[PDB]
Parts: structure tokens; sequence; C-alpha cells
């Protein structure tokens, strides 16, 4: 209910720097930026108890729900299939390496839903997945919910050119890592260059996004960073709504190729149905 | 890399 308006900038009419470039793309991580503190207060680390490692990366919904990518628990072909006891949750982090003391807050995990119909096997078809915290978190500067998009508002912000933003504790290049959480604005691409792109089949609960080799302009998630979130700000009533989840990429930044994201608002059902079933 | 995390937590 409160969700998308960040306690360090929104609530105290601050801005930081690059939304600009987001809201005014609206007409009004590889190569990125360091983030700047409680910029993404929604931000999760999936952290594996041992090795002790991050996995992935994730969104905090609610004060008991995480989002993140369903290949971050569950992915055969690699031997990758987690349960909820080889995790932990780490909430209000900046820095990747360190025990940020008394910032951030370390969740175990309850129960775990893959998408029914995660297609692994083909294309990554409904990348979705769900946590729910063993017990809530406290909100704090550091630690806040992102907004889910409604029908509307995915209907206008979901558009080609549009800058969202994404973010990121994974690799820095393909063949580099951070001290502290990255961020990168990246522009809504339309389907037919999406397709073009690449072998493998487009669906709708997906999108893709990052600058065509000719705009001058570079950015990308990489290793590390799945899961995350891909944001926007509507300029409407200002606040941050999780568009998509890092799903897959050919790459790192690679020319003429983009990033694939789990279309959130398509999956928005499913994830009703979740809530309140068993949560 | 990673500074371990309080014990308590595994
Ligand atoms: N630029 C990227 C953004 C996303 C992340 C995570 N992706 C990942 O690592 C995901 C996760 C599991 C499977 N996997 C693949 O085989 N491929 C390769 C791209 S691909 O076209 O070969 C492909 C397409 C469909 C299914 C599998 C692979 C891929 O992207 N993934 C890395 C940096
Ligand atoms: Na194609
Ligand atoms: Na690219």
């Amino acid at each position: 209910a409160d969700c998308g308006l960040r306690p360090l900038f929104e609530k105290k009419s601050l801005e930081d720097k690059t939304e600009r470039e987001l809201l005014e793309s609206y007409i009004d991580i590889v190569e990125g930026s360091d983030a700047e503190i409680g910029m993404s207060p929604w931000q999760v680390m999936l952290f594996r108890k041992s090795p002790q490692e991050l996995l992935c990366g994730a969104s905090l919904i609610s004060d008991r729900w995480v989002l993140t990518a369903a290949h971050c628990l569950l992915y055969p072909p690699w031997d990758k299939n987690f349960t909820e006891n080889d995790l932990l949750v780490r909430i209000g982090k900046h820095s990747r390496t360190r025990y940020e003391r008394n910032i951030e807050k370390i969740s175990m995990l309850e129960k775990i839903y893959i998408h029914p119909r995660y297609n692994w096997r083909e294309n990554l078809d409904r990348d979705i997945a769900l946590m729910k915290l063993k017990k809530p978190v406290a909100f704090s500067d550091y630690i806040h919910p992102v907004c889910l998009p409604d029908r509307e508002t995915a209907a206008s912000l979901l558009q080609a050119g549009y800058k969202g933003r994404v973010t990121g504790w994974g690799n820095l290049k393909e063949t580099g890592q951070p001290s502290v959480l990255q961020v990168v604005n990246l522009p809504i691409v339309e389907r037919p260059v999406c397709k073009d792109s690449t072998r493998i089949r487009i669906t709708d609960n997906m999108f893709c996004a990052g600058y065509k080799p000719d705009e001058g302009k570079r950015g990308d998630a990489c290793e590390g960073d799945s899961g995350g979130p891909f944001v926007m700000k509507s300029p409407f009533n200002n606040r941050w709504y999780q568009m998509g989840i890092v799903s897959w990429g050919e790459g790192c930044d690679r020319d003429g190729k983009y990033g694939f994201y789990t279309h959130v608002f398509r999956l928005k059902k499913w994830i009703q149905k979740v809530i309140d079933q068993f949560g | 890399d990673f500074e371990e995390i309080p014990e308590e937590y595994l």
C-alpha cells in the first residue's frame, strides 16, 4: 500500500540522479552506476547458506513476500534445484560482500512457489517464483516494498523507448565484481527487434530491453543479476512499479543483443492466486 | 570474499 515510495527520496521529496532519464522517456551490471544509499529499498540478495555465496537478485513486494526468477531456484539442465533450507534472503543491503551490521536484515524462507508452467526445457517461459518469509520484515529507510502494476499502469509505461531501471550485485563484465549495488536504465524495445535478435521463441510473458548497437549507449544485466527487478516510476502517482524480472540473455552487453525479462504483469494473476491461498 | 554472517543465521 506504501509501495514504491522510497523513504529517502519520494517521502522526503528527494530525487536520485538518473530518475530524470526514466521520466523524460515517458516523454517526461555492465556499464551501470553505483547505486545511491536507499535508492532501491526493495532489492534483495538471494544468498546460499553453504557455500555462503550470492545466487541471484530479487524484490520485496510485501513484508512477507519476495519475487525472484524461477531459474534461480530450479534449472535441471545445470543440476540446479534449490530448496528453502539452502537459502537465506538478505534485505536492506548496499555493499555486496560485507555484513552490514545494523542496516540489513537476513530472513529464512517458509515456502517456495515456482510457476506451475515454468518452461525450463525450452525458453524459460514464465520464469517467476515467490518465496514467503518465515517472519515479516520491518521496513526502515533501506527496506521497502515496490509496487506491482495494474492493467492500466502496465498499459501505459510498458512501451518501446520507455526507460525502466535494472539493479544487481552481479557481473560487471562478461569475462569484474562490484563492492556496491549497481543500477542501469534501459529502454523497452519493440517485439520485432526482440524477435529478429535471437533464435529462441519469444512468448508474451516476455519483453526485451537494451539499446541498439546504434544509439551510442550500452548497458545490460549480467551474471548474478538474475531475479532482480526491472522497475518503472509512474509519472502519474510517481511510485515505483516492478515491470520485469531479469530472465535470460545471450552474453552481456553484446551488440545487436538485448535483455529478456519476465512480464510481471502477465503473471500477476498467478501471483494473486498464490498470495491468498496460502499467504 | 564474503564477510561471514551472524552464525545465528544458519
Ligand atoms: N545478459 C544476461 C541477463 C540475464 C542473466 C541470467 N541469465 C541466465 O543465465 C539464464 C538462466 C538459465 C539458462 N540460461 C541460458 O542458457 N541462457 C543463454 C541465453 S540463450 O539464448 O542461450 C537461452 C534461451 C532460452 C533458454 C536457455 C538459454 C540464459 O540467459 N540463461 C545473465 C546476463
Ligand atoms: Na528470430
Ligand atoms: Na546489449
